[PDB]
């Protein structure tokens, strides 16, 4: 507080929130920045100068809390300041630029916070010498304090691979973080891989920014890069591998993703299909070349329950290979306990994380700081939406009025079956039937998401068009997928948690949700990203269409609000629709008669 | 050129697209009294050259006979051929390096 | 530093309007706007699409043309699917063509253009037109090409022989054949093949096309024309009209053959003679009596007055915004200069100053 700040009569519910004690600079017209010192928040104008220069700086040193079109709510965090000094930035420069572009005097607490969040950058480093995690620090000053720490037990010494994760967490805790910047040009101990950036690949500007933020020194800075759906993360990883030119391993959490990234990699880089050996229960071949790649999903390394000897040979081979680069695509699942064996198993130098969503239910997402590193780059979602890099969606949330026909049983149903009982409302069937009619009238490919296989198959059967879920085999689901894509008999399909994420299905510009998870925001966000990567995200007059059929009179409204609040905060609003269109103009409605409603009620009473 | 040069002295060699000037006395044993060019003293821009190093999908293109039957390069070539045809008002010309290269690529765009 | 750019832009603008001339300009006009409604105007490339904006701009064009020059008839023929379709005969009522254009609103633009067919039947529609009427056609065009049944050059020669001019407002860029049409029809002028750069420029171009055009000395048709002022009645009884054959409370009465009509400025249906009001003929007198431009006096020199002569406001003070009417020796503000030069058509300083 640069004032006396005598408490105003209107500042009572302003519990240290009345931010008028600051002496506002007369350059408030030009400068775009406020500071909120009560919570560390930052208030940013979208209509004053210096904001274009300050936007990347605020992303680097701060995190945004909310970014609508008019005012961006940012927040300086120690995580973001560590990311800033890891990119290469410092407290004094941050304070100087902040006072240069700030309308307001710089707060003492914020000054102290940025002073504290300055790391010993360059002091603590680790290298791998023949599959050997050697902790090579620049001084014995590091060795004294680290041996002073009781966990541990120029100059380089060994720390065990499982102990590497624990000591990285510990050194982050004592705020002595390690930078992992591979000198792949200087290191020739690893086999260099003759892969070249083909002229057929040219890079987007924000992707070039993402590379150069972690290629500022020419070394590969290890961390996270968060890019939206369809941004070209495969292209970013291909460019990083082609400019590293070493043995590289990339794991993604689907065999379909294995299968698609292998073809993407052999397409847009000069690595050879001989050098790429694909590992799965389809085939477990190995490449015998000095340099190349072996791809598998996380399952064929995590599992030890039912493993083949050829799988054992392959995982032995990858254990033997000292890789120079690792990318954990869809990094939201690798910090799970059966999945965080990556450091314990794979000897790889540079650790990059590419994913769409950097959020989850628990705090395992922050473990990537001592698993792979901080966020090296992020692309602004609404900026790419207006840039056409991702889509523009007219989301329409459908508040289906609850039928008492199903509510009378739903209220007296036990808790494990209340969910399946209120998913299956005949009014919801009626609304979905007219919505499918209306969007096939508009000529849009529609994909329907249900959390339950039986509800998915019942909706699919009432449509007369097939279903795909997680228990459906891969051959049947791809047959149904190609039937939907090319065959005009299959105009719409019925997808599930194999369709929510980790697939490339951007044709469906229309999406209707009949069910979802209880409170998993990431499933809903990935379902939105399924159509955010749509091909017609660039044409004029485009708005994608998202629909959520949710039953009234429940907790499902609060559930959908919880699942949607991340997208609302992103900028993907959820508009209110209760009275739908074309109600009764549709002649023939699924379970329209009350006898039909009681029929479906006792049909689902057979299970519930 | 030796009968020409040794039969006539007042011989003028000039063109519009000769560059570099010295390469022709390099390749042919003759010398000239002065070697200079002329810049375009233009009031405003009237010619707009472009170097297309990449297709619509940021995919580069080349005329190499080995990579000649590349369907992606075909797709790019037909792509900006179509686009420039749509935006071209009056008259446009195409210059491939070789007739066989034509005949192949025109027959398969005909496909 | 924006005022220097505004000043040099105003200088480069005023270099074109330095020469103001009292050319003989056509009053008995004959304006045709043909419309193409093809696949090109289906592009949404300009918001919302080219078809919608040309519809709206044509509405405005009809209104402005009938307001400024009510002494002409207006015909519209649409172009669609390789056929040119007449939708609006030449008429004195703009409302007929307004309704026809409203029909054109809901229908769908599609097909390919044929300027040969369009201009040929425009010629045929322009055939039974009296000598004093100035036959001229506005053409809008969005294609870069034209499918045609036969030659265009015979049509060009015939149009030149029959003393009809054209002006092309192309959409995308220049088309050489349209340049040829404009040049050959327009005595070698290049001031008729115009290409917009945005929708505001299109608006300005339409406003420019509203104005009457000067005529040529060699194209001499100086004659008289018979005219008749009618008389309006306000009768108690409804009475049958001659034109639409229905009961009318009021209506003008024919000065010659004493019939009655329903609208003006119109020709008689019975004695077949044109009927107007003196307001209608005086409407173009600003075109007949143009206004000289007003000069800003320089900021360095001594000033006759420091506040505006006409609107009575203080002149603002780097440069001097005192637009002087040299015909009345009074300086004015920019607002008054705009209003007198565009909306008004007299100089009140010259009204006060006795001659
Ligand atoms: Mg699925
Ligand atoms: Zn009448
Ligand atoms: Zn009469
Ligand atoms: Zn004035
Ligand atoms: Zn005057």
């Amino acid at each position: 507080i640069p004032a006396d700040f005598v408490p105003d009569s209107v500042s009572g519910m302003f519990r240290s929130h009345d931010f008028s004690y600051l002496r506002l600079r007369p350059d408030h017209a030009s400068r775009p920045l406020w500071i909120s010192p009560s919570d560390g928040r930052i208030i940013l104008e979208s209509f004053s100068p210096l904001a274009e220069q300050a936007q990347d700086f605020l992303v680097t040193i701060a995190e945004p809390i909310s970014r609508p079109s008019h005012i961006h709510e940012y927040k300086i965090t120690a995580y973001s300041l560590y990311a800033a000094v890891s990119v290469g930035l410092e407290t004094d420069d941050i304070i100087s630029v902040l006072d240069r572009l700030s309308k307001v005097p710089v707060a003492e607490s914020i000054i102290n916070f940025i002073k504290g969040a300055t790391i010993s950058y360059g002091k603590v480093k680790l290298v791998i010498k023949h599959n050997r995690y050697f902790v090579e620090t620049t001084q014995a000053d590091i060795l004294q304090m680290l041996l002073n720490d009781s966990v541990i037990g120029v100059h380089s010494f060994e720390i065990a691979n499982e102990s590497v994760e624990v000591v990285k967490k510990r050194c982050q805790e004592i705020d002595y973080p390690v930078l992992e910047e591979y000198d792949f040009r200087n290191d020739h101990r690893n086999p260099d891989l003759d892969i070249d950036l083909k002229p057929s690949t040219q890079i987007r500007p924000y992707q070039e920014k993402s590379l150069s933020k972690m290629f500022g020194n020419g070394r590969a800075r290890s961390g996270i890069i968060v890019l939206p759906c369809g941004a070209g993360k495969t292209l970013v990883g291909i460019t990083a591998a082609c400019t590293i030119k070493k043995s590289v391993i990339v794991l993604c959490t689907s065999s379909v993703s294995v299968m698609q990234w292998r073809q993407q990699f052999l397409q847009w880089c000069t690595l050879q299909p001989e050098n790429c050996a694909v590992f799965t229960s389809d085939n477990k071949e190995m490449f015998q070349t000095e340099s190349g790649l072996v791809v598998s999903t996380y399952s064929m390394v995590a599992n030890t329950r039912n493993r083949s000897h050829d799988s054992q040979k392959v995982m032995d081979f990858l254990t033997g290979r000292e890789w120079g680069f690792i990318i954990l695509d869809e990094v939201h699942v690798v910090p799970a306990a059966m999945f965080r064996r990556v450091v314990s198993t794979i000897a790889a130098h540079a650790k990059l994380g590419l994913t769409a969503t950097l959020v989850r239910e628990d705090d395992k997402i922050g473990d990537l700081n001592f698993l792979i590193g901080p966020k090296l780059y992020e692309a602004n979602w609404m900026e790419l939406s207006q840039k056409g890099h991702i889509a523009n969606v007219q989301c329409a949330e459908v508040w289906c009025p609850m039928t008492a026909e199903f509510y009378q049983e739903y209220l007296r149903e036990t808790a494990r079956k209340r969910m399946l009982l209120y998913i299956m409302n005949p009014t919801k069937f009626q609304a979905c039937q007219f919505l499918i009619q209306y969007h096939e009238r508009r000529g849009d490919k529609i994909i329907v998401f249900s959390d339950n296989v039986y509800a998915l198959q019942e909706y699919a059967l009432k449509m007369g068009k097939p279903f795909i879920y997680g228990s459906t085999p891969q051959q049947e689901r791809m047959n149904i997928l190609q039937n939907f894509q090319y065959n005009d008999q299959i105009n719409t399909i019925f997808l599930s948690k194999v369709g929510d994420t980790s697939i490339d299905l951007p044709e469906a510009t229309c999406l209707i949700q009949i069910s979802s998870h209880y409170g998993s925001r990431r499933q809903e966000a990935q379902r939105l990203g399924r159509i955010l990567r749509a091909k017609r995200r660039n044409d004029e007059g485009f708005n994608a269409f998202f629909y959520s059929l949710v039953s009234k009179d429940t907790q499902e409204m609060y559930y959908s609000t919880k699942r949607q609040a991340f997208l609302v905060d992103q900028g993907y609003a959820f508009k209110v629709i209760t009275h739908l269109h074309g109600m009764e103009n549709i002649p023939n409605l699924a379970y329209a008669s009350p006898r039909e409603r009681r029929e479906l009620l006792q049909e689902v009473l057979l299970k519930n | 050129i030796k009968p020409v040069f040794e039969r006539f002295s007042s011989v003028i060699i000039t063109s519009g697209t000769i560059s570099p000037l010295d390469m022709y006395p390099r390749m042919l044993n003759f010398k000239t009294v002065l070697q200079k060019s002329y810049a375009m003293t233009l009031a405003k821009k009237s010619f707009l050259p472009m170097i297309i190093t990449k297709g619509s999908d940021q995919v580069a293109i080349s005329s190499r006979f080995e990579i000649r039957n590349d369907p992606s390069i075909v797709r790019n070539y037909g792509s900006m051929l179509v686009e420039f045809a749509k935006i071209t008002p009056d008259g446009m010309v195409v210059f491939f390096p070789s007739y066989l290269y034509m005949e192949s690529i025109v027959s398969m765009w005909q496909t | 530093a924006s005022l220097v750019a505004s000043i040099v832009e105003a200088r480069k603008k005023r270099t074109a309007k330095k020469n103001i001339t009292p050319y003989q300009r056509g009053i008995i006009r004959s304006l045709i706007l043909t419309l193409d409604c093809s696949e090109a105007m289906l592009e949404k490339d300009l918001r919302p699409n080219r078809h919608a904006m040309i519809i709206q701009y044509a509405i405005d064009f009809v209104h402005e043309f009938f307001d400024q020059n009510p002494i002409s008839q207006m015909g519209i023929i649409i172009m669609r699917n390789g056929l040119a379709q007449l939708v609006s005969q030449v008429s004195g009522n703009p409302q007929d063509h307004i309704d026809a254009l409203k029909s054109i609103r809901k229908q769908e633009p599609k097909g390919n253009p044929s300027l040969q067919n369009a201009l040929e039947m425009a010629r045929g529609l322009l055939l039974p037109v009296p000598a004093h009427c100035t036959r001229e056609v506005l053409i809008v065009f969005g294609s870069l090409s034209t499918t045609d049944p036969g030659d265009i050059h015979q049509t060009i020669d015939s149009l030149v022989s029959e003393k009809i001019r054209v002006k092309v407002l192309g959409l995308s860029a220049q088309v050489a054949i349209c340049k040829e049409l404009c040049k050959a029809t327009n005595y070698g002028d290049e001031s008729f093949y115009k290409i917009l750069l945005d929708e505001t420029h299109l608006k300005e171009l339409f406003n420019e096309a509203v104005t009457p055009l000067p005529v040529n000395k060699i194209n001499k048709g100086f004659t008289l024309v018979k005219m008749g002022f009618p008389t309006r009645i306000f009768e108690d009884t409804p009475t049958f009209c001659s034109c639409h054959s229905k009961l009318v409370y009021g209506g003008y009465f024919c000065p010659n053959c004493h019939s009655k009509v329903c609208s003006l400025p119109t020709v008689c249906p019975c004695c077949d003679l044109m009927l107007i009001l003196s307001t209608h003929l005086a409407r173009s007198y600003h075109h007949l009596m143009p206004l000289k431009t007003f000069a800003e006096v320089p900021t360095t020199e001594k000033f006759r007055s420091e506040d505006c002569f006409s609107c009575q406001s203080r002149f603002p003070i780097l440069t001097s915004s005192r637009y002087r009417c040299e015909d009345c020796k009074q300086e004015f503000c920019v607002d008054c200069d705009v209003f007198i030069h565009e909306i008004l058509h007299n100089c009140p300083g010259c009204e006060s100053k006795p001659v």
